[PDB]
Protein backbone atom coordinates (compact mmCIF):
# COMPACT_ATOMS: atom_id res chain seq x y z
CA UNK A 1 0.00 0.00 0.00
CA UNK A 2 3.04 2.48 0.67
CA UNK A 3 1.11 2.91 4.06
CA UNK A 4 -1.72 1.54 6.47
CA UNK A 5 -4.55 1.99 3.98
CA UNK A 6 -5.28 2.13 0.08
CA UNK A 7 -4.35 5.52 -0.74
CA UNK A 8 -2.44 8.25 -2.89
CA UNK A 9 0.41 5.85 -2.78
CA UNK A 10 -1.21 2.95 -3.68
CA UNK A 11 -3.33 4.48 -6.76
CA UNK A 12 0.68 5.67 -8.10
CA UNK A 13 2.33 2.63 -7.66
CA UNK A 14 -0.51 0.67 -9.37
CA UNK A 15 -0.78 3.15 -12.28
CA UNK A 16 3.12 2.13 -12.88
CA UNK A 17 2.39 -1.54 -12.80
CA UNK A 18 -0.48 -1.59 -14.53
CA UNK A 19 0.94 0.03 -17.43
CA UNK A 20 4.25 -2.22 -17.23
CA UNK A 21 2.58 -5.36 -16.86
CA UNK A 22 1.00 -5.24 -20.20
CA UNK A 23 4.39 -5.54 -21.58
CA UNK A 24 5.38 -8.28 -19.49
CA UNK A 25 2.38 -10.00 -20.42
CA UNK A 26 3.67 -9.37 -24.44
CA UNK A 27 6.62 -10.93 -23.31
CA UNK A 28 5.32 -14.57 -22.24
CA UNK A 29 2.65 -14.90 -24.94
CA UNK A 30 5.76 -14.62 -27.00
CA UNK A 31 7.63 -16.92 -25.27
CA UNK A 32 4.51 -19.58 -25.46
CA UNK A 33 4.56 -19.39 -28.98
CA UNK A 34 8.37 -19.66 -29.59
CA UNK A 35 7.41 -22.69 -26.87
CA UNK A 36 5.08 -23.89 -29.04
CA UNK A 37 6.82 -23.92 -32.28
CA UNK A 38 8.88 -26.95 -31.58
CA UNK A 39 5.96 -29.03 -31.88
CA UNK A 40 3.63 -26.88 -33.82
CA UNK A 41 -0.31 -26.56 -33.56
CA UNK A 42 -1.93 -29.43 -32.44
CA UNK A 43 -5.60 -30.04 -34.18
CA UNK A 44 -9.03 -30.70 -33.34
CA UNK A 45 -8.17 -34.69 -34.05
CA UNK A 46 -5.09 -34.99 -31.51
CA UNK A 47 -3.32 -37.08 -34.42
CA UNK A 48 0.22 -35.43 -35.85
CA UNK A 49 -0.44 -32.97 -38.75
CA UNK A 50 3.33 -33.51 -39.99
CA UNK A 51 1.78 -35.10 -42.51
CA UNK A 52 -0.52 -32.68 -44.10
CA UNK A 53 0.43 -28.98 -43.70
CA UNK A 54 -0.52 -25.88 -44.70
CA UNK A 55 1.37 -21.83 -44.87
CA UNK B 1 18.86 -22.60 -99.29
CA UNK B 2 16.78 -25.57 -98.58
CA UNK B 3 15.83 -27.27 -101.84
CA UNK B 4 11.59 -26.63 -102.35
CA UNK B 5 9.21 -28.89 -101.12
CA UNK B 6 6.89 -30.24 -103.83
CA UNK B 7 3.44 -31.02 -102.91
CA UNK B 8 1.29 -32.78 -105.04
CA UNK B 9 -2.70 -34.24 -104.84
CA UNK B 10 -4.27 -37.30 -105.92
CA UNK B 11 -8.07 -37.63 -107.12
CA UNK B 12 -9.06 -39.30 -103.50
CA UNK B 13 -7.05 -36.12 -101.97
CA UNK B 14 -4.33 -38.11 -100.53
CA UNK B 15 -1.49 -35.34 -100.10
CA UNK B 16 2.07 -36.08 -101.48
CA UNK B 17 4.88 -33.79 -100.25
CA UNK B 18 8.63 -34.33 -101.01
CA UNK B 19 12.01 -32.43 -100.12
CA UNK B 20 15.31 -33.73 -102.09
CA UNK B 21 18.66 -34.01 -100.78
CA UNK B 22 21.23 -35.00 -103.28
CA UNK B 23 23.81 -35.70 -100.85
CA UNK B 24 22.59 -38.25 -98.64
CA UNK B 25 21.88 -41.80 -99.46
CA UNK B 26 18.89 -43.08 -97.46
CA UNK B 27 15.53 -41.76 -97.33
CA UNK B 28 12.52 -41.22 -95.32
CA UNK B 29 8.93 -42.15 -96.68
CA UNK B 30 5.99 -42.20 -94.44
CA UNK B 31 2.19 -41.23 -93.75
CA UNK B 32 1.42 -38.54 -91.40
CA UNK B 33 -2.02 -39.15 -90.32
CA UNK B 34 -4.49 -35.72 -89.04
CA UNK B 35 -6.00 -38.23 -86.64
CA UNK B 36 -4.80 -39.42 -83.24
CA UNK B 37 -6.28 -40.81 -79.52
CA UNK B 38 -8.50 -37.50 -79.32
CA UNK B 39 -10.73 -39.22 -81.90
CA UNK B 40 -11.50 -41.42 -79.63
CA UNK B 41 -14.52 -41.14 -77.33
CA UNK B 42 -14.13 -42.79 -73.79
CA UNK B 43 -15.53 -46.10 -74.40
CA UNK B 44 -12.79 -47.07 -77.54
CA UNK B 45 -10.07 -44.39 -75.61
CA UNK B 46 -6.90 -46.95 -76.45
CA UNK B 47 -7.87 -48.18 -80.08
CA UNK B 48 -5.60 -46.12 -81.73
CA UNK B 49 -2.15 -46.94 -80.14
CA UNK B 50 -4.02 -50.52 -79.33
CA UNK B 51 -3.78 -50.21 -83.98
CA UNK B 52 -0.20 -49.41 -84.29
CA UNK B 53 0.41 -52.74 -82.50
CA UNK B 54 -1.25 -55.01 -84.79
CA UNK B 55 -0.37 -52.71 -87.93
CA UNK B 56 2.92 -54.83 -87.37
CA UNK B 57 0.88 -58.22 -86.87
CA UNK B 58 0.49 -59.17 -90.33
CA UNK B 59 -1.53 -58.32 -93.42
CA UNK B 60 -3.94 -60.13 -96.08
CA UNK B 61 -0.76 -61.25 -97.70
CA UNK B 62 2.20 -61.50 -95.73
CA UNK B 63 2.27 -63.24 -92.09
CA UNK B 64 3.97 -61.61 -89.05
CA UNK B 65 7.17 -63.46 -89.88
CA UNK B 66 6.92 -62.66 -93.85
CA UNK B 67 6.45 -58.82 -92.70
CA UNK B 68 9.38 -59.14 -90.13
CA UNK B 69 11.83 -61.27 -93.57
CA UNK B 70 10.36 -58.46 -95.85
CA UNK B 71 11.83 -55.42 -93.75
CA UNK B 72 14.64 -57.18 -93.20
CA UNK B 73 15.51 -58.07 -96.50
CA UNK B 74 15.09 -54.28 -97.30
CA UNK B 75 17.67 -53.32 -94.96
CA UNK B 76 16.21 -50.46 -92.98
CA UNK B 77 13.22 -49.98 -90.88
CA UNK B 78 9.82 -49.42 -89.70
CA UNK B 79 8.58 -46.62 -86.96
CA UNK B 80 5.41 -45.46 -85.89
CA UNK B 81 3.99 -43.40 -83.59
CA UNK B 82 0.13 -42.23 -82.27
CA UNK B 83 -0.15 -39.30 -80.53
CA UNK B 84 -3.00 -37.08 -79.03
CA UNK B 85 -3.97 -35.73 -82.34
CA UNK B 86 -1.15 -37.30 -85.04
CA UNK B 87 -0.61 -40.59 -86.27
CA UNK B 88 3.24 -41.45 -87.97
CA UNK B 89 3.81 -44.39 -90.12
CA UNK B 90 7.13 -44.40 -91.66
CA UNK B 91 10.20 -46.18 -93.22
CA UNK B 92 13.90 -45.14 -93.84
CA UNK B 93 15.63 -47.09 -96.06
CA UNK B 94 17.86 -46.76 -98.64
CA UNK B 95 17.63 -44.45 -101.94
CA UNK B 96 16.48 -47.63 -104.13
CA UNK B 97 14.66 -49.79 -101.55
CA UNK B 98 11.98 -46.83 -101.54
CA UNK B 99 9.38 -48.70 -103.71
CA UNK B 100 9.27 -51.89 -101.07
CA UNK B 101 8.54 -49.80 -98.61
CA UNK B 102 6.07 -47.60 -99.88
CA UNK B 103 4.64 -51.20 -101.00
CA UNK B 104 4.48 -52.20 -97.21
CA UNK B 105 3.69 -49.26 -95.82
CA UNK B 106 0.41 -49.15 -97.86
CA UNK B 107 -0.50 -52.68 -97.26
CA UNK B 108 -0.01 -52.59 -93.41
CA UNK B 109 -2.85 -49.36 -93.00
CA UNK B 110 -4.70 -50.58 -95.70
CA UNK B 111 -4.90 -54.40 -95.85
CA UNK B 112 -4.29 -55.34 -92.20
CA UNK B 113 -5.65 -58.54 -90.59
CA UNK B 114 -6.48 -57.25 -87.05
CA UNK B 115 -7.13 -61.17 -86.26
CA UNK B 116 -8.59 -62.18 -82.49
CA UNK B 117 -5.98 -64.35 -82.04
CA UNK B 118 -3.23 -61.43 -82.49
CA UNK B 119 -5.79 -59.00 -80.97
CA UNK B 120 -5.59 -61.17 -77.90
CA UNK B 121 -2.18 -61.54 -77.93
CA UNK B 122 -1.59 -58.03 -77.87
CA UNK B 123 -4.16 -57.43 -75.01
CA UNK B 124 -1.24 -58.53 -72.75
CA UNK B 125 1.42 -56.20 -74.02
CA UNK B 126 -0.62 -53.22 -73.38
CA UNK B 127 -1.45 -54.19 -70.01
CA UNK B 128 1.78 -54.46 -69.50
CA UNK B 129 2.74 -51.21 -70.88
CA UNK B 130 0.40 -49.89 -68.25
CA UNK B 131 3.04 -50.72 -65.73
CA UNK B 132 6.27 -49.68 -67.08
CA UNK B 133 5.58 -46.01 -67.94
CA UNK B 134 5.33 -45.41 -64.49
CA UNK B 135 9.13 -45.65 -64.87
CA UNK B 136 8.99 -42.72 -67.51
CA UNK B 137 8.73 -39.93 -65.00
CA UNK B 138 8.44 -37.10 -67.81
CA UNK B 139 5.92 -39.07 -69.22
CA UNK B 140 4.03 -39.62 -66.43
CA UNK B 141 4.13 -35.51 -65.30
CA UNK B 142 2.85 -34.52 -69.08
CA UNK B 143 0.12 -37.31 -69.11
CA UNK B 144 -0.98 -35.77 -65.62
CA UNK B 145 -0.58 -32.61 -66.95
CA UNK B 146 -2.93 -33.23 -70.13
CA UNK B 147 -5.35 -35.47 -67.61
CA UNK B 148 -6.04 -32.32 -65.32
CA UNK B 149 -5.76 -29.18 -67.58
CA UNK B 150 -8.35 -30.72 -69.99
CA UNK B 151 -10.12 -32.34 -67.11
CA UNK B 152 -13.18 -35.23 -68.56
CA UNK B 153 -12.39 -33.67 -72.34
CA UNK B 154 -10.82 -35.43 -75.29
CA UNK B 155 -7.56 -33.80 -75.25
CA UNK B 156 -7.48 -35.20 -71.11
CA UNK B 157 -7.39 -38.73 -72.05
CA UNK B 158 -4.02 -40.59 -72.44
CA UNK B 159 -3.30 -42.91 -75.22
CA UNK B 160 -2.56 -46.16 -74.02
CA UNK B 161 -6.45 -45.79 -72.56
CA UNK B 162 -7.66 -47.21 -69.40
CA UNK B 163 -7.21 -51.04 -68.71
CA UNK B 164 -10.87 -51.66 -69.26
CA UNK B 165 -10.93 -50.89 -72.66
CA UNK B 166 -7.58 -52.67 -73.42
CA UNK B 167 -9.55 -55.80 -72.29
CA UNK B 168 -12.55 -55.13 -74.27
CA UNK B 169 -11.36 -53.69 -77.63
CA UNK B 170 -12.75 -55.86 -80.08
CA UNK B 171 -11.52 -56.04 -84.41
CA UNK B 172 -14.91 -54.64 -85.20
CA UNK B 173 -13.88 -51.13 -83.14
CA UNK B 174 -10.56 -51.47 -84.21
CA UNK B 175 -11.89 -51.72 -88.11
CA UNK B 176 -14.59 -48.82 -87.71
CA UNK B 177 -11.92 -46.07 -86.60
CA UNK B 178 -9.09 -47.17 -88.74
CA UNK B 179 -12.12 -46.81 -91.66
CA UNK B 180 -13.46 -43.47 -90.12
CA UNK B 181 -10.16 -41.33 -89.13
CA UNK B 182 -7.82 -42.86 -91.68
CA UNK B 183 -9.42 -41.43 -94.72
CA UNK B 184 -6.98 -40.01 -98.12
CA UNK B 185 -8.16 -36.45 -97.31
CA UNK B 186 -6.53 -36.79 -93.83
CA UNK B 187 -3.40 -38.23 -94.74
CA UNK B 188 0.19 -36.71 -96.36
CA UNK B 189 2.60 -39.33 -97.80
CA UNK B 190 5.79 -37.56 -97.17
CA UNK B 191 9.34 -38.70 -99.02
CA UNK B 192 12.50 -36.95 -97.56
CA UNK B 193 15.93 -37.59 -98.75
CA UNK B 194 17.15 -39.40 -102.01
CA UNK B 195 13.25 -39.48 -102.73
CA UNK B 196 12.36 -38.55 -106.62
CA UNK B 197 9.20 -36.46 -106.40
CA UNK B 198 7.39 -37.63 -109.56
CA UNK B 199 8.65 -41.26 -108.24
CA UNK B 200 6.56 -41.04 -105.31
CA UNK B 201 3.32 -39.63 -107.14
CA UNK B 202 3.61 -42.91 -108.95
CA UNK B 203 4.14 -44.69 -105.83
CA UNK B 204 1.02 -43.27 -104.14
CA UNK B 205 -1.24 -43.83 -107.22
CA UNK B 206 -0.17 -47.29 -107.38
CA UNK B 207 -1.01 -48.26 -103.90
CA UNK B 208 -2.79 -45.41 -102.14
CA UNK B 209 -5.50 -44.96 -104.98
CA UNK B 210 -8.38 -46.96 -103.38
CA UNK B 211 -7.89 -45.21 -99.76
CA UNK B 212 -11.52 -44.23 -98.74
CA UNK B 213 -12.60 -40.09 -98.65
CA UNK B 214 -14.25 -38.67 -96.13
CA UNK B 215 -17.72 -37.62 -96.63
CA UNK B 216 -16.85 -34.12 -95.32
CA UNK B 217 -13.27 -33.10 -96.56
CA UNK B 218 -12.67 -30.36 -93.96
CA UNK B 219 -8.85 -29.14 -94.89
CA UNK B 220 -6.13 -30.84 -93.11
CA UNK B 221 -5.88 -29.19 -89.44
CA UNK B 222 -9.02 -28.82 -88.63
CA UNK B 223 -10.24 -29.23 -84.69
CA UNK B 224 -13.85 -26.62 -77.83
CA UNK B 225 -10.76 -26.77 -75.18
CA UNK B 226 -11.75 -25.21 -71.57
CA UNK B 227 -8.87 -25.86 -69.93
CA UNK B 228 -9.11 -25.98 -65.84
CA UNK B 229 -6.71 -24.68 -63.12
CA UNK B 230 -6.04 -27.67 -61.25
CA UNK B 231 -3.50 -29.69 -59.48
CA UNK B 232 -2.10 -33.21 -59.04
CA UNK B 233 0.23 -34.22 -56.54
CA UNK B 234 1.99 -37.31 -56.98
CA UNK B 235 4.06 -37.09 -53.73
CA UNK B 236 6.33 -40.30 -53.40
CA UNK B 237 9.21 -39.84 -50.85
CA UNK B 238 11.81 -42.32 -51.99
CA UNK B 239 12.17 -40.96 -55.18
CA UNK B 240 15.63 -38.78 -54.82
CA UNK B 241 14.27 -36.33 -57.81
CA UNK B 242 11.04 -33.88 -57.82
CA UNK B 243 9.73 -33.40 -61.02
CA UNK B 244 7.43 -30.54 -62.00
CA UNK B 245 5.59 -29.39 -64.38
CA UNK B 246 3.54 -25.94 -64.57
CA UNK B 247 1.18 -24.42 -67.68
CA UNK B 248 -1.16 -22.01 -68.46
CA UNK B 249 -3.56 -22.66 -72.10
CA UNK B 250 -1.14 -22.22 -74.92
CA UNK B 251 -1.46 -21.32 -78.07
CA UNK B 252 -2.51 -23.62 -81.24
CA UNK B 253 -0.63 -24.27 -84.65
CA UNK B 254 -2.65 -21.61 -85.88
CA UNK B 255 -2.72 -18.73 -83.72
CA UNK B 256 -1.99 -15.20 -84.57
CA UNK B 257 0.91 -15.86 -81.15
CA UNK B 258 2.30 -18.78 -81.90
CA UNK B 259 5.46 -17.02 -83.06
CA UNK B 260 5.23 -14.64 -79.96
CA UNK B 261 4.71 -17.59 -77.84
CA UNK B 262 7.38 -19.35 -78.68
CA UNK B 263 9.67 -15.92 -78.10
CA UNK B 264 8.44 -15.83 -75.20
CA UNK B 265 9.22 -19.48 -74.14
CA UNK B 266 12.94 -18.91 -75.53
CA UNK B 267 13.34 -16.09 -73.28
CA UNK B 268 12.59 -18.59 -70.26
CA UNK B 269 14.58 -21.68 -72.52
CA UNK B 270 16.10 -24.73 -71.15
CA UNK B 271 18.72 -25.48 -68.72
CA UNK B 272 20.44 -28.80 -67.47
CA UNK B 273 23.34 -28.77 -64.77
CA UNK B 274 25.08 -31.42 -66.66
CA UNK B 275 25.37 -29.78 -69.94
CA UNK B 276 28.67 -27.60 -69.66
CA UNK B 277 27.43 -24.18 -71.53
CA UNK B 278 24.08 -24.33 -69.06
CA UNK B 279 26.00 -22.26 -66.03
CA UNK B 280 26.68 -19.10 -69.22
CA UNK B 281 23.34 -19.18 -70.43
CA UNK B 282 21.82 -15.52 -70.87
CA UNK B 283 18.36 -16.00 -69.36
CA UNK B 284 17.65 -14.78 -66.22
CA UNK B 285 16.00 -17.73 -64.79
CA UNK B 286 19.13 -20.03 -65.65
CA UNK B 287 21.40 -17.85 -63.60
CA UNK B 288 19.26 -17.79 -60.53
CA UNK B 289 18.95 -21.78 -60.98
CA UNK B 290 22.43 -22.60 -61.34
CA UNK B 291 23.98 -20.07 -58.80
CA UNK B 292 21.60 -21.42 -56.52
CA UNK B 293 21.26 -24.87 -57.22
CA UNK B 294 17.55 -24.89 -57.22
CA UNK B 295 17.60 -27.41 -60.14
CA UNK B 296 19.20 -30.13 -62.00
CA UNK B 297 17.15 -29.18 -65.17
CA UNK B 298 14.28 -27.01 -66.34
CA UNK B 299 12.65 -26.98 -70.32
CA UNK B 300 10.23 -24.64 -71.34
CA UNK B 301 7.71 -25.88 -73.48
CA UNK B 302 5.06 -24.40 -75.67
CA UNK B 303 2.90 -27.48 -77.26
CA UNK B 304 0.26 -26.94 -79.69
CA UNK B 305 -3.00 -28.49 -81.00
CA UNK B 306 -5.13 -27.32 -83.20
CA UNK B 307 -7.28 -25.53 -81.06
CA UNK B 308 -5.72 -24.96 -77.77
CA UNK B 309 -2.22 -25.76 -76.18
CA UNK B 310 -0.21 -25.81 -72.67
CA UNK B 311 2.82 -22.97 -72.29
CA UNK B 312 4.92 -23.82 -69.36
CA UNK B 313 7.89 -25.48 -67.24
CA UNK B 314 8.80 -28.54 -66.72
CA UNK B 315 11.33 -28.85 -63.81
CA UNK B 316 13.46 -31.67 -62.14
CA UNK B 317 15.46 -30.92 -58.70
CA UNK B 318 17.34 -32.87 -56.18
CA UNK B 319 16.95 -29.62 -53.69
CA UNK B 320 14.05 -31.00 -51.49
CA UNK B 321 14.11 -28.03 -49.14
CA UNK B 322 14.00 -25.23 -51.96
CA UNK B 323 11.50 -26.42 -54.37
CA UNK B 324 9.78 -23.38 -52.71
CA UNK B 325 12.34 -21.07 -54.16
CA UNK B 326 12.81 -22.66 -57.60
CA UNK B 327 9.05 -22.35 -58.12
CA UNK B 328 8.93 -19.00 -57.12
CA UNK B 329 11.88 -17.71 -59.39
CA UNK B 330 10.44 -19.42 -61.69
CA UNK B 331 6.79 -18.00 -61.53
CA UNK B 332 8.51 -14.15 -61.03
CA UNK B 333 10.52 -14.88 -64.68
CA UNK B 334 7.03 -15.06 -66.27
CA UNK B 335 5.91 -12.20 -64.44
CA UNK B 336 8.75 -10.25 -65.93
CA UNK B 337 7.27 -11.46 -69.87
CA UNK B 338 4.07 -8.83 -68.71
CA UNK B 339 6.15 -6.33 -66.77
CA UNK B 340 9.74 -6.04 -67.94
CA UNK B 341 10.80 -7.73 -70.88
CA UNK B 342 12.41 -4.95 -73.44
CA UNK B 343 13.64 -5.07 -76.95
CA UNK B 344 17.01 -6.69 -75.14
CA UNK B 345 15.19 -10.14 -74.50
CA UNK B 346 13.53 -10.00 -77.32
CA UNK B 347 15.56 -9.32 -79.93
CA UNK B 348 18.11 -12.03 -78.08
CA UNK B 349 15.95 -14.59 -77.90
CA UNK B 350 14.53 -13.44 -81.53
CA UNK B 351 18.24 -14.21 -83.16
CA UNK B 352 18.39 -17.77 -80.89
CA UNK B 353 14.96 -19.09 -82.68
CA UNK B 354 15.45 -17.68 -86.58
CA UNK B 355 18.67 -20.15 -86.09
CA UNK B 356 16.81 -23.07 -84.01
CA UNK B 357 13.94 -23.21 -86.20
CA UNK B 358 16.07 -24.69 -88.97
CA UNK B 359 18.83 -26.25 -87.03
CA UNK B 360 16.14 -29.19 -85.52
CA UNK B 361 15.73 -30.39 -89.50
CA UNK B 362 19.45 -32.20 -89.61
CA UNK B 363 18.40 -36.08 -90.83
CA UNK B 364 16.14 -37.14 -93.05
CA UNK B 365 13.94 -38.28 -90.45
CA UNK B 366 13.47 -35.05 -89.13
CA UNK B 367 12.85 -33.05 -92.12
CA UNK B 368 10.27 -35.65 -93.04
CA UNK B 369 8.44 -35.31 -89.84
CA UNK B 370 8.30 -31.23 -89.93
CA UNK B 371 7.09 -31.82 -93.88
CA UNK B 372 4.75 -33.86 -91.82
CA UNK B 373 3.80 -31.78 -89.23
CA UNK B 374 3.16 -28.94 -90.88
CA UNK B 375 1.17 -30.32 -93.72
CA UNK B 376 -0.81 -31.68 -91.06
CA UNK B 377 -1.53 -29.02 -88.39
CA UNK B 378 -1.29 -26.19 -91.08
CA UNK B 379 -2.14 -27.19 -94.38
CA UNK B 380 0.89 -26.35 -95.99
CA UNK B 381 4.99 -26.41 -95.19
CA UNK B 382 5.99 -22.86 -94.61
CA UNK B 383 8.74 -21.69 -95.81
CA UNK B 384 12.18 -20.48 -93.98
CA UNK B 385 11.78 -17.16 -95.61
CA UNK B 386 8.01 -16.89 -94.57
CA UNK B 387 8.56 -17.81 -91.23
CA UNK B 388 11.87 -15.53 -90.64
CA UNK B 389 9.39 -12.51 -91.37
CA UNK B 390 7.05 -14.14 -88.96
CA UNK B 391 9.67 -14.19 -86.04
CA UNK B 392 10.91 -10.52 -87.31
CA UNK B 393 7.37 -9.46 -86.92
CA UNK B 394 7.27 -10.16 -83.14
CA UNK B 395 8.09 -7.03 -80.67
CA UNK B 396 8.63 -6.95 -77.02
CA UNK B 397 5.95 -5.19 -77.22
CA UNK B 398 3.41 -7.95 -78.62
CA UNK B 399 5.17 -10.57 -76.11
CA UNK B 400 3.92 -8.19 -73.18
CA UNK B 401 0.54 -7.95 -74.58
CA UNK B 402 0.46 -11.58 -75.35
CA UNK B 403 2.38 -12.45 -71.53
CA UNK B 404 -0.46 -10.04 -70.23
CA UNK B 405 -3.53 -11.96 -71.36
CA UNK B 406 -2.25 -15.47 -71.54
CA UNK B 407 0.50 -15.80 -68.41
CA UNK B 408 -0.32 -12.78 -65.72
CA UNK B 409 -2.85 -13.55 -63.05
CA UNK B 410 -3.78 -16.81 -64.84
CA UNK B 411 -4.89 -20.38 -63.53
CA UNK B 412 -2.11 -22.54 -64.16
CA UNK B 413 -2.10 -26.68 -64.04
CA UNK B 414 0.34 -27.87 -61.84
CA UNK B 415 1.51 -31.62 -61.55
CA UNK B 416 4.00 -32.49 -58.87
CA UNK B 417 5.63 -35.83 -59.05
CA UNK B 418 8.64 -37.71 -56.16
CA UNK B 419 9.30 -35.32 -52.77
CA UNK B 420 7.34 -32.63 -53.20
CA UNK B 421 6.65 -31.97 -49.55
CA UNK B 422 7.96 -28.40 -50.10
CA UNK B 423 6.34 -27.68 -53.06
CA UNK B 424 3.04 -25.19 -51.44
CA UNK B 425 -0.30 -25.57 -51.92
CA UNK B 426 -1.75 -24.06 -55.07
CA UNK B 427 -2.73 -21.01 -53.47
CA UNK B 428 0.74 -20.06 -53.01
CA UNK B 429 2.03 -20.88 -56.58
CA UNK B 430 -0.94 -18.94 -58.44
CA UNK B 431 -0.28 -16.00 -55.82
CA UNK B 432 2.93 -16.13 -57.73
CA UNK B 433 1.44 -15.37 -60.95
CA UNK B 434 1.46 -11.58 -60.63
CA UNK B 435 3.84 -8.90 -58.43
CA UNK B 436 1.89 -6.91 -56.09
CA UNK B 437 4.46 -4.48 -57.00
CA UNK B 438 3.20 -4.04 -60.33
C1 LIG C 1 -2.21 -12.87 -23.99
C2 LIG C 1 -2.74 -14.09 -23.97
C3 LIG C 1 -2.47 -15.08 -25.04
C4 LIG C 1 -2.21 -14.95 -26.38
C5 LIG C 1 -2.10 -13.68 -27.23
C6 LIG C 1 -2.08 -16.27 -26.90
C7 LIG C 1 -1.84 -16.54 -28.25
C8 LIG C 1 -1.79 -17.81 -28.80
C9 LIG C 1 -1.69 -18.10 -30.18
C10 LIG C 1 -1.69 -17.07 -31.32
C11 LIG C 1 -1.62 -19.47 -30.29
C12 LIG C 1 -1.52 -20.26 -31.59
C13 LIG C 1 -2.91 -20.26 -32.26
C14 LIG C 1 -4.01 -20.85 -31.38
O1 LIG C 1 -3.99 -22.06 -31.05
O2 LIG C 1 -4.98 -20.18 -30.95
C15 LIG C 1 -1.65 -20.02 -28.98
C16 LIG C 1 -1.58 -21.37 -28.69
C17 LIG C 1 -1.58 -21.84 -27.39
N1 LIG C 1 -1.74 -21.14 -26.26
FE1 LIG C 1 -2.04 -19.26 -26.13
N2 LIG C 1 -2.23 -17.16 -25.92
C18 LIG C 1 -2.46 -16.52 -24.77
C19 LIG C 1 -2.72 -17.04 -23.52
C20 LIG C 1 -2.64 -18.39 -23.21
C21 LIG C 1 -2.98 -18.98 -22.00
C22 LIG C 1 -3.52 -18.24 -20.78
C23 LIG C 1 -2.71 -20.34 -22.14
C24 LIG C 1 -2.84 -21.44 -21.16
C25 LIG C 1 -3.27 -21.48 -19.90
C26 LIG C 1 -2.22 -20.58 -23.44
C27 LIG C 1 -1.82 -21.82 -23.90
C28 LIG C 1 -1.66 -22.03 -25.26
C29 LIG C 1 -1.42 -23.38 -25.77
C30 LIG C 1 -1.28 -24.65 -24.95
C31 LIG C 1 -1.37 -23.26 -27.11
C32 LIG C 1 -1.16 -24.37 -28.12
C33 LIG C 1 -2.58 -24.81 -28.51
C34 LIG C 1 -2.55 -25.71 -29.72
O3 LIG C 1 -2.35 -25.30 -30.89
O4 LIG C 1 -2.78 -26.90 -29.57
N3 LIG C 1 -2.20 -19.37 -24.06
N4 LIG C 1 -1.76 -18.98 -28.09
Amino acid sequence: WGGFSVGNPTLQRFFALHYLMPFVLAVFALLHLIALHTAGSSNPLGITSNVDKLS
Amino acid sequence: VSPKTRTSNLKNGLTIASESNPLVQTATVGVWIDAGSRNENAYNNGTAHFFEHLAFKGTDKRSQHQLELDIENMGGHLNAYTSRESTVYYAKSFKDDVPKSVEILADILQHSKLAESAIDREREVITRELEEVNKQYEEVVFDHLHATAFMNQPLGRTILGPRENIQTITNTELRKFITENYTADRMVLVGAGAVDHDALVELAEKYFSHLPSSQSPVPLGTPIPNFVGSEVRLRDDTMPVAHIAIAVEGVSWTSEDYYTALVAQAIIGNYDRAVGTSRHQGSRLSNIVSENNLANSFQSFSTSYSDTGLWGIYLTSENTTQIDDLVHFTLKEWNRLSTSVSNLQVERAKSQLKAGLLLSLDGTTYVAEDIGRQLTTLGRRVTPAEVEAKLEAVTEHDVRAWAQKTLYDKDIALVGLGPIEGLYDYNRIRNDMSMMRW
